[PDB]
């Protein structure tokens, strides 16, 4: 499902301040990582990343085309497809203790100034 | 002959934008008789300072561009522009490459006549509000700005995509747009990019006269997300004066003068 920047904000406001990343920043991080679409399945030479965060089957989920994959999350990269974003939540908040924010590649670019637009302010 | 109003009268504002009814090219030509042989259009009323290439970047979407075709002839008439119709295919099968093949563009117009306003347009969008002028502004101009795909809404400030205008000297600015995105994302940011450096802002009318309808489609294999995008949307300040109209190559492999446009199809190369 392709989210609005707020269905996102909303459900990963759990992951709001961890690491030092703010939620404004995450929302700006998800559109271009994603475009808030919970099904993306991108390539990236030979790897596959998947959801809303893009999460990759390199080293953080197992796939099938990648069954010995180090599943540092501990979890099927299929799981990772669906409109339930607690273990997507999960997953990333290992990324970001283990790797850090650099593992988002849009975060510096994209999401260094006019942080404010990512507000949502729906209840 | 006397200078155009800096409106049209001709306007009507709000248009309702549908793609079911197949067109007929031929039809299309039926109904806009004014429209010249390689898609050409002068206003006879009266003088327009607004000389205008648009630009359409393509690759086998012949199907969008007769709804494009069919739709933005009336408008741009209405909106009393002296324009030609480029659309600029890509040959071959390497991933698309949109600014390039809009950098070409910009050099191929200029041996028709003296342009001073490129506009660039994905095929696939059409405007549902003939105020949002297609034609250029004092500061690079965002057409685009509220999109069905987005929620009638811009996605983000800095989102420079879809539809935009510059003047010809806005875009020599800027060394034109970057040849080095291939495959889908990051190269509209690096032209934001560009035109912040050279001090510019961008232009847009508001999301309700610039509300613009988007042809669906399915996910192009041949225009796959681009995993570097990242890295150069971050280097752009560096890139910009080595990579665009002063490093531009490709060969031209036929130019068709059709009615309604004119259709260069063109080898921009592969990824190196
Ligand atoms: O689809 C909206 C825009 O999203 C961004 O994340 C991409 O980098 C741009 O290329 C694209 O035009
Ligand atoms: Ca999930």
């Amino acid at each position: 499902t392709e989210l609005t920047k707020c269905k996102v904000s909303h459900a990963i406001k759990d992951i709001d301040g961890y690491q030092g990343i703010s939620l404004l920043e995450w929302a700006c991080v998800l559109f271009h990582t994603s475009g808030y679409d919970t099904q993306a399945v991108v390539n990236d030479n030979g790897s596959t990343e998947y959801g809303l965060f893009q999460i990759s089957d390199r080293f953080w989920c197992k796939s099938s085309e990648f069954p010995e994959s180090e599943n540092i999350c501990g979890i099927s990269c299929d799981k990772l497809l669906d409109d339930e974003l607690d273990d997507d939540i999960a997953c990333a908040k290992k990324i970001l203790a283990i790797k850090g924010i650099d593992y988002w590649k849009a975060y510096k670019p994209m999401c260094s100034e006019k942080l404010e637009q990512w507000r949502c302010e729906k209840p | 002959l006397t200078a155009c109003p800096e409106e049209s009268p001709l306007l009507v504002g709000p248009m309702l934008i549908e793609f079911n009814i197949p067109v007929d090219l031929k039809l299309v030509e039926q109904q806009n008789p004014k429209v010249k042989l390689g898609g050409r259009y002068t206003p006879m009323d009266c003088i327009s300072p607004h000389k205008v290439a648009i630009i359409i970047p393509f690759r086998n979407r012949q199907e969008h561009l007769k709804y494009w075709l069919y739709y933005l002839h009336p408008i741009l008439q209405r909106q009393q522009l002296d324009y030609g119709i480029y659309v600029i295919n890509q040959a071959g099968e390497s991933m698309f490459n949109r600014a390039k093949l809009l950098n070409v563009g910009f050099k191929e117009a200029l041996k028709d006549y003296d342009y001073n306003c490129f506009v660039f347009s994905d095929v696939d969008l059409i405007p549902m509000n003939d105020h949002n002028t297609y034609r250029c502004f004092s500061q690079p101009r965002h057409i685009s700005v509220a999109m069905d795909k987005f929620g009638f809404s811009l996605p983000y400030v800095q989102y420079f995509g879809g539809v935009s205008a510059l003047s010809k000297q806005q875009f020599l600015s800027i060394n034109g747009f970057p040849n080095n995105y291939w495959g889908w994302g990051g190269e509209d940011d690096d032209i934001y990019n560009r035109l912040a450096f050279r001090g510019m802002s961008v232009s847009r009318p508001n999301a309700v006269i610039g509300k613009c309808r988007m042809i669906r489609h399915s996910r192009d294999k041949k225009n796959e997300p681009n995993p570097q995008r990242f890295d150069r949307i971050a280097h752009t300040k560096e890139t910009m004066l080595s990579d665009g109209l002063n490093s531009l190559t490709y060969m031209v492999l036929e130019v068709q003068r059709y009615p309604l446009y004119t259709k260069i199809t063109v080898d921009i190369g592969t990824p190196s």
